[PDB]
């Protein structure tokens, strides 16, 4: 699957910024916080292990809540509608099968109406204008994956599991291209599991240097370290599984030699 | 919103609902109006709909469709399209006596092709290119229409629907139950149209999966692990095959000479790696001579 | 599950 590979990532790149989140929406969201975003996005893991859904789907919600609360107030006791409604979007966009709303009802334990959810969804695909096809996180990663000699698939699998970790902690990571972030999680997971670095062909590729993913990859060595005693769980828990490779239960480097 | 537009006749599908002729009232712009019901629809906005206006919204290229605005009203989904003749399908039954001429081919081709190219240049498989959905105006564009199958895909792919392209326009990985498919089918499809624009009819208008597998294998031979490694492997290869011998190419599409028969022979690479892209076959000697020529209706 | 009231 290339050929087209460059092209693609090029479009990507442009997309990326054109559908970066607000930095500090939270900021300007008076009844939320960071905190509680965490939580949702946190709940859309185990909803997206639940059902059994794509990693880019969840992805793709996450992309589609930072980038509808960086212009629209909510409150608490709708976070999760909003959540849901850009779960749904997410997986009607990207799945072979989607669950049925009534799933997405019945996953908040009936907080909110069949309804509810639908409206939600309207207002949602009028807050995004329908722009929907978001580079993420986990797209670039699948595209740095190619670049492995040879493919590891505990490389892949942590790389995940690390990008999928930043989509909790909207500070710092709202700060950082998905494309960046990708960079980090699949350094970062190259050199925990072989000891190998950020590769050249990767730098012809994407212009990033260890010198550009530094800051984010700092980030992300924390959040990596800090793992097991974050308030949020589920994407550990997630990557205990087999499926990907228990690369949860691998051991975080003390350093990183940059 | 729709104040402004006034409805003249309507001109096909859905599911979705019709499409519809209709006149902007104060610019005068002629356009297709592609109304999607959903009075809540009970699953709120198909994914098909949902799937089509985010990825037009990223395809602007002259031979891609233009959306040109979504209406909203909270009962309805309105889709404003830039207005279209025809169809392809359509005017390949028009021109069933004269005939298509040859640099009415090249120049519908070449420039389906680029909007393919556009369109995997940006991630995007159609997944179901027919004569149907390719739109001709009187001024000698043809455009990629009707995105409700179309996915936004990642590089590499991974699995994708599977009921997927329209029969007689389905690439072989589709029909042995491939794992993963790509870009090669899009190309696939334009072949087949290819063919379709020269010989007026169906290459391969197979009624079901396996009768279009033999169909197409008694066209361009039986695959074995020579011409295409891993087709004796794949979910729905039966070794039980009948085994036959590939046709002479100048047999398949009679009239084409020699340029096109390249190309075209390409487009149909049993092995989707080595079929050629959308990209690549732009630089085809068989375009070497190209215009963009007005149809005649 | 509700997530936050």
């Amino acid at each position: 699957v290339p050929d087209y590979h460059e092209d693609i990532h090029t479009y990507l790149r442009e997309m990326e910024v054109k559908c970066k989140p607000k930095v500090g929406y939270m900021k300007k969201q008076p009844d939320i916080t960071n905190s509680m975003r965490a939580i949702l996005v946190d709940w859309l893991v185990e909803v997206g292990e639940e059902y059994k859904l794509q990693n880019e789907t969840l992805h793709l919600a996450v992309n589609y809540i930072d980038r509808f609360l960086s212009s629209m107030s909510v409150l608490r006791g709708k976070l999760q509608l909003v959540g849901t409604a850009a779960m749904l979007l997410a997986s009607k966009f990207e799945e072979i099968y989607p669950p049925e709303v009534a799933e997405f009802v019945y996953i908040t334990d009936d907080t909110y109406t069949k309804k509810q959810v639908l409206r939600m969804e309207h207002l949602v695909l009028k807050v995004l204008t329908f722009d929907l096809a978001a580079p993420t996180v986990n797209q670039f990663l699948t595209q740095y994956f190619l670049h492995q000699q040879p493919a590891n698939c505990k490389v892949e699998s942590l790389a995940m599991f690390l990008g999928e970790l930043s989509l909790i902690d909207a500070d710092p990571y709202l700060k950082y291209l998905p494309s960046v972030i990708a960079g980090a999680a699949f350094h970062l997971a190259l050199y925990t599991v072989t000891g190998q670095s950020w590769p050249e062909s990767l730098i012809r590729k994407t212009g990033y240097t260890l010198e550009s993913l530094k800051p984010c990859l700092m980030d992300l060595h924390q959040t990596y370290l800090k793992a097991p005693q974050h308030a949020q769980q589920s994407i550990r828990e997630k990557y205990k599984n087999s499926k990907y490779h228990g690369v949860s239960l691998l051991n975080p480097p003390e350093t990183l030699n940059l | 919103s729709m104040e402004n537009f006034q409805k003249v006749e309507k001109i096909g599908e859905g599911t979705y609902g019709v499409v519809y002729k209709a006149r902007n009232k104060l610019t005068g712009e002629v356009v297709a109006l592609k109304k999607i019901r959903l009075d809540t629809e009970t699953e709120g906005v198909p994914s098909t709909a949902i799937r089509e206006i985010s990825l037009l919204k990223e395809l602007n290229h002259p031979n891609i469709v233009k959306l040109l605005d979504v209406i909203h009203t909270e009962n309805k989904l309105y889709l404003v399209f830039e207005f279209l003749h025809q169809d392809l399908k359509k005017f390949m039954d028009a021109s069933a006596l004269t005939g298509i001429p040859l640099p009415l081919i090249k120049s519908y081709l070449f420039q389906l092709l680029q909007g393919l190219a556009f369109c995997h240049s940006h991630r995007v498989l159609h997944r179901d290119l027919k004569p149907q959905n390719l739109l001709i105006n009187t001024e000698g564009a043809i455009k990629l229409a009707d995105f409700g199958l179309a996915r936004a895909f990642g590089v590499p792919v991974r699995t994708y629907t599977h009921e997927v392209v329209t029969l007689w326009y389905r690439a072989p990985e589709i029909l042995l139950g491939c794992k993963y498919y790509s870009t090669a089918v899009d190309i696939w499809s334009l072949g087949c149209i290819f063919a379709e624009m020269v010989t007026r009819r169906a290459l391969f208008p197979g009624d079901s999966e396996i009768d279009q597998l033999f169909r197409i294998f008694r066209t361009l031979g039986t695959p074995d692990e020579v011409v295409w490694p891993g087709v004796t492997s794949m979910p729905d290869y039966k070794p039980s095959f009948p085994k036959w011998a590939r046709q002479d190419f100048s047999k398949v599409v009679p009239p084409l000479d020699e340029d096109g028969r390249s190309l075209l022979s390409q487009m149909l690479h049993y092995d989707p790696n080595k079929r050629i892209s959308a990209k690549a076959a732009l630089a085809h000697p068989f375009f070497q001579d190209v215009t963009k020529p007005v149809p005649h209706l | 599950r509700k997530l936050f009231n």
